[PDB]
C-alpha cells in the first residue's frame, strides 16, 4: 500500500525534494533504542545521507510517553520524520494529535500537500488502518503485506468511511465486524526493518560490503524471537553476498581484506570467544534440549564431549587458542554426534565477517555484542527517567561499536554478553530448581520476588533475554502444552514490577502458520478496565510496568479474561 | 603364575575373558556394572577404573586368583582390556587418555 516495496524509491526521492539543503537541518530520525534491527537499519540510512551529504539529526527514543514529547517539541523547519522500527501499530494522526489543516499547503485539482511528511519504518502488525488508509500525512514503508493480505479491510475500512435503514444497519455492522476481527489479532513482527532499507539501497543503486553487514545484523537480530522471518530473509541474504563477493580465489589472508563468507556458523553461543565448553552451556538451545539447568544435562553435556573424542581441558580452552586441530575437525565432530543428542539444529550456514588479521565475527556473536552493550552498556518518575535515560545513552555504545574503527567497544559488548548470558542462565536454575514457573490454567505464570542479579532485570531486553531462555526450554519438552507465558520481575527500588507477556513457540527445528501475541491488547483491556496505575508506553507493548500492590489484582483479571 | 600368563594363547584368553565380564557382569537390577562405571568414567575424563574384585571373584574366579597371585602381568592384561571396553563405549577415547 502506502509506499510498496516496488516504491520505496518514491519515498526517498520525496524525501531529498523536500528536506535536504546544504542550508539547514530539516530531517528528524526518530529511532527505538532497545531495538538492534531499529538500530541497524538507522546505520544504514545514516550512512545513505551522509553519502548525499542530507544534515539530519537522529534521536534515539524509549517509548511513546518520550515520542509525543520530543514530536511536541520540533520546530515547523523539520519537514520530513523518519520513525524506525516503532509506530505502524498505532494510530499516529490521533496519537501525535494531528490535525492535517495545520499542515495543509497547495491544494490545487483534487488533491493535497502537506509541511511535514512522517515516514514510518516498522516491521510490527497488524498495522493500524488510520495510518496506512485514513492519514494522508503518515507513510508506511509496506513490506507487501498490506497488498497480500488486507484487501477486504481496506475496502471495509473505505466503506465504513463512506457510510456516515436496512442497508444501512447491514453496511454498517458488517463493516465494524471486519475491522474489530481485524483488530484483536496479535502482534508480530513480519519483516527486518534493515532489509527494507537494503531494499530501498537496492533501489537506489548503494547497496556494499557494509551496508550489506549492517543488513544481515538487523535481520539476524530477529533470528531468536522470528524464526520464521529469518527463515524467509536468509536466501536474499546468501544472494547478495555472492554478488558482492570479490571474484579472486585462493585469496592470501591480507591485512586489508574485509571478507563476508556463508560458512558453517552452529547454533552454540559465543564460540569464537567463549571457549567451545562454555558456548554450548550458555545456549539457550543447548540447555532447551538437554535440560541444562540439572547435573543431569550437565552430565550429559560432559558426555558429548567425551564421545567427540575432545578433552574437557581442551573444550575449556577460548577458542583461539583452543587446538587448532579440533578447529580443523570440529564440523566433523559434530556431524558425526550431534545427531546422536537430538542436537541436530545446532548445525547451521551463518553469515561470518573477518577482517584483516583481527579474527572473525559472525552475526549471530555481534548481535549478541551490540545487545549487551545496549542492556549494560554506561522521586519516583525522576529514578524512572535517570534510568530509561541510560538506556538511551547505552543506544550509542551498540551504534559506536558497528564502526570497525572502535573493535575493542565491541570487545567490551562481548565480553558484557558473556556476564549477562551468566546472570540469565542463573536465574534460569534458580526459576526451574525452586520451580516458580505457576501454571495458571490459561497461560504460564513466571514472578521474580527476589534473587541476586535482580536489578539487571528493570532493563526489558534482559528480561527478554532470560524470558527466550526460558522459552526454549519449555518449547522443546515433550510434556507440556505450548501456552503463553507471563514473567515478572519486581524492582525494590521504584516498588514496580516490570512485567513481560510472551509468545510460545514450536520447537526450533520443526516446520505450520505463526503464532501472534495477544498480551499486547489483553493488557490494553484490563489497564482500561482497572483502578490499577501501569504503565503501557513501551514500543514492544507486550510489556508493561506496574506498582506492587496492583499485580495480583491485575494478574486475577486476566487470568479471568478470554483474550489470551 | 606369571609364566602361564606371560604364554600368548592364555594372554589372548584372558583378554577375551576380562572383555566378557566387564561387559556382562549386572547389578542385581540386570544394569551392566561396568557398563555404567565406564559410562561414568568418559564423563569425569578420567584415566581410572573401579573394578570391584568380589564382582571378579563371583564370575570367572580363576582370573580374581591370577589377579591375586600374578598382579604385574595381569593388570597389563586388564588395562588393555579396560581400554577396548572404554573405546568401545566411547570412540576416539584414546584421544582423551
Amino acid at each position: 500500500m502506502y509506499y510498496g516495496i516496488s516504491q520505496f524509491s518514491e519515498a526517498y526521492n520525496k524525501i531529498l525534494r523536500n528536506s535536504s539543503s546544504h542550508s539547514s537541518c530539516q530531517l528528524v530520525i526518530f529511532v527505538s533504542c532497545l531495538n538492534i534491527d531499529a538500530l541497524c537499519a538507522t546505520k544504514m540510512l545514516s550512512l545513505l545521507f551522509k553519502k548525499q551529504l542530507v544534515q539530519s539529526q537522529i534521536v534515539p527514543i524509549f517509548g511513546y510517553s518520550e515520542l509525543r514529547r520530543h514530536y511536541s517539541q520540533l520546530d515547523d523547519n523539520i519537514n520530513s520524520l523518519l520513525l524506525v522500527g516503532f509506530g505502524g501499530v498505532i494510530d499516529l494522526e490521533a496519537f501525535l494529535e494531528i490535525d492535517p489543516q495545520e499542515y495543509v499547503i497547495d491544494t490545487d485539482s483534487g488533491e493535497q500537500s502537506f509541511r511535514r511528511d512522517i515516514y514510518v519504518l516498522d516491521a510490527h502488525r497488524p498495522w493500524n488502518l488510520d495510518n496506512i488508509f485514513g492519514s494522508q500525512i503518515i507513510q508506511c514503508f509496506d513490506d507487501g503485506t498490506v497488498d497480500d493480505t488486507l484487501g477486504e479491510q481496506k475496502e471495509a475500512y473505505y466503506k465504513l468511511l463512506e457510510l456516515d435503514r436496512k442497508q444501512r444497519k447491514k453496511q454498517i455492522h458488517e463493516y465494524e465486524g471486519v475491522l474489530e476481527e481485524y483488530y484483536s489479532q496479535g502482534t508480530t513482527v513480519v519483516n527486518s526493518i534493515s532489509a527494507q532499507i537494503y531494499s530501498l539501497l537496492s533501489a537506489i543503486g548503494e547497496t556494499n560490503l557494509s551496508n550489506l553487514w549492517l543488513n544481515i545484523l538487523g535481520t539476524t537480530s530477529l533470528d531468536i524471537a522470528y524464526a520464521q522471518v529469518y527463515n524467509r530473509l536468509y536466501p536474499l541474504l546468501q544472494d547478495e553476498v555472492k554478488r558482492l563477493t570479490p571474484s579472486s580465489r585462493n585469496s592470501v589472508k591480507t591485512p586489508d581484506t574485509l571478507t563476508l563468507n556463508i560458512q558453517p556458523d552452529y547454533y552454540l553461543f559465543l564460540l569464537r570467544h567463549s571457549s567451545l565448553y562454555d558456548s554450548f552451556y550458555y545456549s539457550n538451545y543447548v540447555n532447551a534440549k538437554l535440560s541444562l539447568w540439572n547435573e543431569n544435562g550437565k552430565k550429559r553435556l560432559h558426555k558429548m564431549f567425551a564421545r567427540m573424542g575432545i578433552p574437557l581441558s581442551t573444550a575449556q580452552e577460548t577458542w583461539l587458542y583452543m587446538d587448532h586441530s579440533i578447529k580443523r575437525e570440529l564440523g566433523i565432530i559434530f556431524d558425526k554426534n550431534l545427531d546422536r543428542y537430538g542436537l541436530q539444529d545446532i548445525i547451521r550456514d551463518g553469515f561470518v565477517r573477518t577482517l584483516g588479521y583481527r579474527g572473525s565475527i559472525s552475526a549471530s556473536e555481534f548481535v549478541e555484542a551490540l545487545t549487551a552493550l545496549l542492556e549494560v552498556g554506561n522521586n519516583s518518575a525522576q529514578k524512572l527517567t535517570n534510568l530509561r535515560k541510560r538506556w538511551v545513552s547505552n543506544f550509542w555504545l551498540s551504534w559506536d561499536a558497528l564502526d570497525d574503527r572502535k573493535v575493542e567497544l565491541l570487545n567490551r559488548g562481548i565480553q558484557l554478553a558473556q556476564d549477562l548470558q551468566r546472570a540469565i542462565f542463573n536465574t534460569g536454575v534458580a526459576i526451574l530448581e525452586k520451580k516458580l514457573i505457576k501454571h495458571l490454567r490459561i497461560y504460564r505464570l513466571c514472578v521474580l520476588q527476589d534473587g541476586p542479579d535482580l536489578d539487571l532485570y528493570r532493563n526489558p531486553l534482559t528480561l527478554l533475554r532470560l524470558g527466550n531462555w526460558l522459552i526454549e526450554c519449555c518449547a522443546e519438552s515433550e510434556d507440556k502444552q505450548l501456552l503463553p507465558m507471563v514473567l515478572a520481575s519486581i524492582d525494590e527500588n521504584t516498588d514496580t514490577y516490570l512485567v513481560a507477556g510472551l509468545t510460545p513457540r514450536y520447537p526450533r527445528g520443526l516446520d505450520k502458520k505463526p503464532i501472534l501475541n495477544n498480551f499486547s491488547m489483553a493488557f490494553q483491556q484490563i489497564t482500561a478496565e482497572t483502578d490499577a496505575k501501569v504503565r503501557i508506553d513501551n514500543f514492544e507493548s507486550s510489556i508493561i510496568e506496574i506498582r506492587r500492590e496492583d499485580l495480583s489484582p491485575f494478574l486475577e483479571k486476566l487470568t479471568l479474561s478470554g483474550l489470551l | 603364575y606369571s609364566e602361564w600368563i606371560t604364554q600368548p594363547n592364555v594372554s589372548r584368553t584372558i583378554a577375551r575373558e576380562l572383555k566378557s565380564f566387564l561387559l556382562e557382569y549386572t547389578d542385581e537390577t540386570g544394569r551392566s556394572v561396568y557398563g555404567a562405571r565406564i559410562r561414568t568414567l568418559g564423563e569425569m575424563n578420567s584415566e581410572s577404573l573401579e573394578v570391584n574384585y568380589r564382582h571378579l571373584a563371583e564370575s570367572k574366579a580363576i582370573l580374581a586368583l591370577f589377579l591375586a597371585k600374578c598382579p604385574e602381568e595381569m593388570l597389563k592384561i586388564f588395562d588393555l582390556v579396560a581400554m577396548e571396553a572404554t573405546e568401545l563405549h566411547y570412540p576416539d577415547y584414546a584421544r582423551i587418555h
